[PDB]
RNA sequence: UGGAAGUCGGAAUCCGCUAAGGACUGUGUAACAACUCACCUGCCGAAUGUACUAGCCCUGAAAAUGGAUGGCGCUCAAGCGU
């Protein structure tokens, strides 16, 4: 049956009030050994993008393709200075974690 | 719709005797003489006119009538095989392996034969069998060149036809093997 | 050793379409309303479960087949964050695996619902729904899958360089005969035509010295501008130069018919030599028939001692 | 009917003229009559017809027509009770086949030396009479295919191969070069394209405008001219020639 | 003693156009830093302009000359201020020529025109005006195009 | 969802909260930005479902504004 | 299709009566549910139907035209 | 191999010489080929084949209309603040299916 | 001789007619006419 | 290559799926176990079995702790079960052994104790290397 | 843009000579070149083109023993409409 209690909002709270109950409900989960009374009747459904960025500048076929349009590479290096620092030490990080893995016929089943 | 009549007009050369016997044409010329049977088609065939045949088809449906062109093509290219000729040039290409190509006349049947060795280093060898009235020469004016010359423009194309695809490179990208005998000139001999 | 081995990366719609015809063509689909619920259930569960495994197999072989750039050499990573955007790259991976997990999940959830389903008519529209859903997460990668089919390509006509071994590196100005001094020491067949800028990828041929094998890198030309104007045809060979311990071959046109002078040749060496730290560096003077050392003007002869 | 060819839609910029391109034919022939004192009839046959731009710059206060012969014809007016001008049906019997119309102030004497001295080296057409026997030597295919010596020759472009194959030239793809017969110019004989005294075909002709080698020419004949003042049609030598429709 | 006529693209002010002349000129005979500093003194009076230079070789020597091309002249005539081309890119050429330096540029262009007349070599040039992007008296140059054709807009003959 | 407030079909069916068509819940729509005249977050509003869940997998609503 | 040298299973059309009296049953239950939709269609419907005219093929379409004409005429005179 | 070692193959050797003359044919024989495929293609292939060809009929034809046109509301007037903007205080949905208790 | 060229490189074929079995069944100064009417009756 | 051994004329198969076999050389392993034989048809019921010169999987049951944990190729040497020759002898070994291999056929060990097989030796040359005694 | 000349991209897309020709329809070049399309003219000779509508026909989804307009069989019917 039509109602004009459809189209009205049923729970309405106010800025302080709401970040008061937040900032004690915080206090509250903060001790493990404290837990509330009647908590199916308080209000706890209160308490309760690089990548699209970066598709959304750049799109797909403008980066690889037969319609590619990129000509600048994007790089973590300025001068040559850096660049020879950069290949430097990322030897030394790939020879590390390859004597990390390697620190660490087919086996049984 | 049912047409009445519908005709064709067919223009003989002096040279050619033209005998149409229960649909049956015999067209015999200076370079040899050429049958074929046209009795599948319902055609009545006169003479309209001195050195002209006339085809003609009465009360029939536009399938009928669109037969006729294909019978008067078929009778012009058998007068044109035996005034001028037919004449299919081909060349065998290689990347590697050179093709050896061999030609010879198999007297027993009457027909040409041609074996054909080392493609793309098959040790096996091919063999086309000629249908008679096509003779099949190796060019000694152009290099890797055969040609086939008859009256027979249907024997001849079809001989050409079958030297093609018996050499078909198998199992390889097609961009990167080009090996393969091909069909490079068709003309008359005249 | 290459990566040749990637199986290829079909469109979205082709994808929907190979998925969903091995789930009508390999499983049976005749069902009746008379036959039992649980044999109804069984039914459309194994399709959506046969329909999952299979989007899960393909999106496993995509991603376990694409090399993974924090486990490479320095110089494979950095030449594929040249050729590609590493960013590209990681995001369209990482998509293919999002979709796998999300269609993962909605199998899941729906074999969960088909177990309460009631009807042949409620099975039939959970299995619709399921494949629904699988076919939107597919349409929604059409970037990705042909950004990672032409990175496939072009990754199976990459060539083979390995980063540590015995190598040399022709480096320098575009038309130096760099092309042409690797095709006379090796076997490689690599374009030699007098416009610049012809080679546009790392060649690489091999030699015999000693009875040990030499690998032989022809690399793009540099010019003579700050790294940031650098494209990326010359940062191939910065990569080259900067991450492969080579024997550097720069090739130096003395006679200045590559249409650069030799005071920007010396000066790009100049710029360049802090890559060349630990590295052996010969320059070479090419193209004698036209112009030689002693016919350069003093000056210049001083200034290349 | 329902076998029938696929009537292609052309996804381009420029379409049919129709009607309105002859009615602007009409308008524009029939505008400039009243402004010029002589009207030439020429004939261009069997010609390319790409120099008529250069003749219609260099005669810049002449008026040249080049449209549809019957168009222009009735333009001008081909009986008596229709023509524009007086005299002007008597120039329309000479409108048959490829020719055009010049409007022209000036003097027709001038106009006649002109178009006896203008002569410009051209390619060959089909039907027309070879001069001379071209053949292209065996070996690498040069661009002009031996017009020059080969030493100051650059090579013909890779691209062109499969058209010379469908041309009809045995030619073949060796390391980039097109060459007849082998590399060293051995185990082959020339291609002769075409013999003097031989009617030359649209693949000859073609052949030939590939190779750049130009056997014909750029003659434009006048047949006659209709002057204003007198009312009357002055013939020309090739009039007399030419037939008249 | 034989005559060769080369054309090409060149930026005025520079000296990085030879860098392809140098794959050709080099077999020619000619010093590729000689013909680069003579097409910097010919298009010295072009700086940062697209401008055709023809180079005419005989007896292993080039002299340079400069070919007036339509769109050099409208965006010279613009007077863009003075810039430079590695730094600042995408820009556009907004700004205003007047009509008489429009009949100006159909002047020097009745050489390369095919027209009948200096109103269809000015009608020529608005055209290209109108394909660079420029304005002509504060309008279009499209507009002032269809008003020749209209007639209240009179172009001098000759 | 924060209740179910009527199952037009049974009122048993509400109180076992069944989400069926025509079904009107409430929702948290604290992320919408609803807000009252003088500031006040409305943090809970009807809605209808509009599709059939049991068939559909999914629970599709539509506000009540 | 290999079907000449290898035919499937053939398809019967000889018809099962239980099938033709379901088929003759789901025929009347449509007929009835079209005519309900049609009497609870709301889609505009015009009382005037549009006239098909008369054919260019017809060879005496002016014949036609012109007996309208004085037709019309006579109409409007007697009028 | 290395790069566009096919290209360069190609611009080396060329392609085949009945490449052009057998794709002409292959294109010619098309329309035979897909008429074959409309009146002979049998069960889900067939049904899948003439929705395609239904889309792809319809995208040609609006491409004919957009190249045919590439050269050439409610009803109260009302501002641009009250547009796009639409007593019984009624549901979307007033009525739908009971259910037995034993669905 | 012929010409021209043939696009599939059948040189023997002859210079074919128009398909048109209605051919002859009416004259062209006839269908001018009928023009002009069926002009002036739409 | 898959470890099937070309060439090979048929002889009886001894030593079928769960056979323990002695480990004729010194790479550690004192006995194999059978999993599975190397060239083995599709038949319901029937196990697979392999005789000398015959690749099979093999687990190291006793032996040296490290090879324990993987699967083995290797090659049967010696068979008890008699079997005949083109020549017509029948003839079995006094016990059942193989020895550890690639699955190129290279072998671990590095010496061979006991006889090997004719057929083993014929079928895998670097057993015939570091063999001894060849019967 | 390293190179981009109608044909890797973005935005505009005008004028002249016109008989007619798009700041271009594809092939092609590193870029050019070259070929081709749209459009026009010459030869020819009389009817065509587009889209719909109504009939019959093909497809428009099928499992599992060997079979069914009732069966043979029927093709200007022994099928379909009057
Ligand atoms: N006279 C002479 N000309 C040379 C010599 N070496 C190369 N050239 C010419 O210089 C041009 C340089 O072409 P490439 O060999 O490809 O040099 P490049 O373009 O820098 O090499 P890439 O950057 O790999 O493409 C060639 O076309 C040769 O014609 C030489 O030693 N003497
Ligand atoms: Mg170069």
């Amino acid at each position: 049956e039509p109602n004009r209690k459809w189209f009205t909002n049923t729970r309405v709270i106010s800025q302080d009030t709401l970040q008061s109950f937040r900032e004690a409900m915080a206090e509250k989960q903060k001790d493990p050994y404290t837990v509330l009374l009647k908590s199916n009747k308080l209000p706890m459904s209160l308490i309760r993008h690089q990548a699209k960025m970066t598709i959304e500048r750049e799109p797909f076929s403008e980066t690889f393709g037969p319609k590619a349009q990129r000509k600048r590479p994007k790089l973590s290096f300025n001068t040559v200075d850096e660049l020879a620092g950069y290949s430097e030490q990322s030897l030394d990080s790939y020879h590390a974690r390859l004597e990390e893995k390697k620190l660490l016929s087919v086996a049984t089943a | 719709m049912r047409y009445i009549h519908s005709e064709e007009t067919i223009p003989v050369p002096e040279n050619v005797k033209v005998s149409i016997k229960s649909r049956l044409v015999t067209v015999e010329g200076p370079r040899g003489k050429l049958q074929k049977d046209l009795s599948h088609i319902a055609v009545n065939f006169s003479v309209v006119k001195k050195g002209v045949i006339g085809l003609e088809i009465h009360h029939g449906s536009r399938k009928d009538v669109a037969a006729l062109r294909t019978v008067r093509t078929i009778i012009n290219n058998m007068i044109i095989g035996v005034t001028k000729g037919f004449k299919y040039k081909m060349r065998y290409v290689y990347a590697h392996f050179p093709i050896n190509v061999n030609v010879e006349k198999n007297a027993e049947t009457g027909c040409y034969e041609v074996e054909i060795r080392n493609f793309i280093g098959e040790k096996i060898v091919r063999k086309v069998v000629m249908a008679p009235g096509v003779e099949v020469e190796i060019s000694k004016a152009q290099k890797d060149e055969l040609i086939l010359s008859g009256n027979s423009l249907e024997a001849v194309s079809q001989s050409a036809a079958d030297i093609q695809q018996i050499c078909k490179v198998r199992n390889k990208d097609i961009r990167k093997f080009l090996d393969g005998i091909y069909v490079s000139e068709k003309g008359n001999i005249v | 050793t290459g990566w040749k081995d990637i199986p290829p990366v079909p469109t979205a719609q082709e994808f929907i379409d190979i998925v969903l015809s091995r789930t009508q063509r390999r499983l049976p689909t005749q069902i009746r309303p008379g036959f039992k619920i649980s044999r109804i259930r069984a039914f459309y569960t194994r399709k959506v479960k046969f329909t999952q495994e299979t989007c899960s197999e393909k999106f496993g072989a995509i991603i376990s087949s694409f090399p993974v750039l924090s486990d490479q050499h320095p110089f494979h990573r950095d030449l594929m964050n040249i050729l590609y955007d590493a960013d590209h790259f990681k995001v369209a991976l990482g998509q293919i695996s999002t979709a796998k997990n999300l269609i993962e999940t909605i199998s899941r959830d729906y074999v969960r619902l088909l177990k309460y389903a009631q009807s042949l008519y409620q099975c039939k529209q959970l299995k619709r729904a399921a494949l629904g859903r699988m076919a939107t997460l597919i349409k929604r990668l059409k970037d990705p899958l042909i950004y990672l089919d032409q990175v496939r390509q072009h990754l199976a006509r990459l060539p083979d360089i390995n980063p540590t071994t015995r190598t040399l590196l022709v480096a320098g100005f575009p038309n130096v005969g760099k092309s042409s001094f690797v095709r006379s020491v090796t076997r490689a067949d690599t374009p030699v035509e007098p416009y610049a800028f012809t080679t546009k990828s790392l060649f690489v041929g091999h030699l015999d010295y000693k009875y040990l094998r030499y690998q032989v890198i022809d690399t793009p030309g540099i010019l003579d501008h700050p790294l940031e104007e650098m494209n990326t045809i010359e940062m191939q060979s910065v990569t080259a130069l900067a991450h492969l311990r080579a024997a550097v071959l720069y090739f130096m046109d003395i006679s200045e018919q590559c249409g650069f002078s030799l005071k920007a040749q010396i000066n790009l060496f100049k710029s360049i030599k802090p890559l060349f730290a630990n590295k052996m560096v010969f320059i070479v003077l090419n193209k004698m028939d036209i112009k030689k050392f002693e016919e350069l003007d003093p000056e210049m002869q001083q200034e290349i001692n | 009917p329902k076998s029938k060819r696929a009537r292609v839609y052309h996804l381009t910029q420029v379409n049919k003229k129709g009607r309105e391109a002859k009615e602007r034919l009409f308008s524009n022939i029939r505008e400039t009559i009243p402004k010029y004192q002589h009207c030439f009839v020429f004939s261009v046959d069997n010609m390319r017809n790409n120099y008529l731009k250069d003749v219609r710059h260099e005669l810049n206060d002449c008026r040249i027509f080049f449209g549809k012969t019957k168009l222009m014809a009735r333009a001008l007016g081909t009986t008596p009770e229709e023509e524009q001008a007086d005299g002007l049906h008597r120039l329309t019997r000479y409108l048959t086949g490829t020719v055009g119309l010049l409007f022209t102030n000036r003097d027709p004497a001038d106009i006649e030396s002109y178009f006896s001295n203008l002569s410009q080296v051209d390619f060959a057409r089909a039907g027309t009479v070879a001069p001379r026997t071209v053949t292209v030597p065996p070996g690498i295919v040069y661009s002009t295919g031996g017009e020059v010596p080969p030493e100051h020759d650059v090579p013909v472009s890779h691209t062109l191969e499969p058209e010379l194959r469908r041309l009809g030239m045995p030619v073949r793809m060796i390391k980039g070069k097109v060459c007849l017969g082998d590399e060293k110019g051995e185990a082959s004989e020339g291609y002769t394209i075409c013999k003097e005294g031989e009617v030359l075909d649209s693949r000859q002709t073609r052949l030939l405008k590939l190779f750049s080698i130009c056997l014909s020419e750029f003659k434009v004949s006048l047949l006659g001219y209709w002057s204003s003042a007198s009312g009357e049609v002055t013939e020309l030598e090739a009039g007399k020639t030419r037939p008249k429709r | 003693n034989e005559i060769k006529i080369i054309h090409l693209r060149a930026t005025g002010g520079e000296v990085g156009a030879s860098s392809a002349l140098a794959p050709k000129i080099g077999p020619l005979g000619l010093s590729p830093k000689k013909v680069g500093e003579d097409i910097a003194k010919a298009t010295a009076d072009w700086k940062g302009l697209r401008v055709t230079v023809r180079l005419t070789i005989q007896n292993r020597q080039a002299q340079v000359s400069v070919v007036p091309t339509a769109s050099a002249l409208i965006i010279r005539a613009l007077k863009e201020p003075p810039r430079d081309r590695k730094k600042e890119k995408n820009i556009k050429h907004n700004k205003s020529v007047s009509l008489d330096e429009i009949i100006e540029i159909a002047r020097t262009m009745r050489f390369k025109s095919f027209s009948k007349d200096l109103k269809g070599g000015v009608k020529e040039i608005l055209g290209t005006a109108f394909s660079v992007g420029c304005q002509v008296d504060g309008k279009s140059p499209k507009a002032i195009s269809d008003a020749i054709e209209a007639g209240e807009i009179d172009i001098p003959d000759e | 969802i924060l209740s179910v407030k009527k199952n037009p079909s049974n009122p048993l069916y509400t109180q076992l909260g069944v989400l069926t068509k025509g079904t009107i819940i409430e929702v948290n729509v604290s992320d919408l930005g609803i807000v009252t005249a003088s500031g006040k977050i409305a943090w809970g509003r009807y809605a209808q479902i509009t599709n059939n869940p049991e068939n559909d997998g999914c629970v599709n609503a539509v506000l009540l504004v | 299709a290999g079907t000449i040298n290898k035919p499937k299973k053939p398809t019967s059309k000889r018809k099962t009566t239980r099938l033709r009296a379901k088929i003759s049953k789901r025929a009347a239950e449509k007929k009835r549910k079209e005519r309900k939709l049609a009497r609870k269609n709301p889609e505009w419907r015009s009382k005037l139907k549009k006239d098909p005219g008369i054919p260019n093929l017809f060879p005496y379409k002016e014949r036609l035209l012109q007996q309208i004409e004085e037709e019309r005429i006579r109409r409007k005179e007697e009028l | 191999p290395q790069n566009e070692y096919i290209e360069r193959h190609r611009k080396l050797h060329g392609r085949r010489l009945d490449a052009e003359e057998r794709a002409r044919k292959k294109a010619a024989r098309e329309g035979h080929k897909n008429s074959e495929n409309a009146q002979n293609l049998r069960g889900l292939r067939a049904k899948l084949y003439a929705k395609q060809r239904h889309a792809q009929k319809i995208q040609m034809r609006k491409a004919i209309k957009q190249h045919e046109e590439r050269n050439v509301e409610p009803s109260d007037p009302i501002p641009s603040y009250l547009l796009d903007r639409a007593a019984r205080f009624s549901v979307p949905i007033p009525k739908v299916r009971g259910i037995s208790e034993e669905e | 001789k012929n010409l021209g060229m043939r696009k599939n490189g059948q040189v023997w074929l002859p210079a074919k007619k128009a398909f048109r079995p209605t051919k002859g069944l009416t004259s062209w100064e006839l269908r001018v006419k009928k023009r002009q009417e069926q002009a002036a009756m739409k | 290559k898959r470890g099937a051994p070309g060439g090979k004329l048929k002889m009886t198969l001894g030593l079928p799926v769960g056979a323990i076999m002695n480990c004729a050389d010194n790479s550690g392993a004192r006995n194999l176990y059978i999993i599975a034989v190397k060239g083995a048809g599709a038949r319901l019921n029937r196990l697979p079995a392999g005789g000398v010169g015959d690749m099979v999987m093999a687990t190291v049951k006793k032996g040296k702790p490290e090879l324990r944990k993987k699967v083995h190729p290797a090659v049967i040497v010696r068979q008890a079960k008699p079997w005949k020759r083109f020549d017509g002898v029948f003839l079995y070994f006094e016990d059942n052994a193989g020895v550890i291999v690639n699955p190129k056929g290279e072998m671990k060990g590095s010496a061979i104790t006991g006889p090997v097989g004719k057929e083993a030796a014929e079928l895998w040359p670097r057993i015939a290397s570091n063999a001894g005694v060849v019967m």
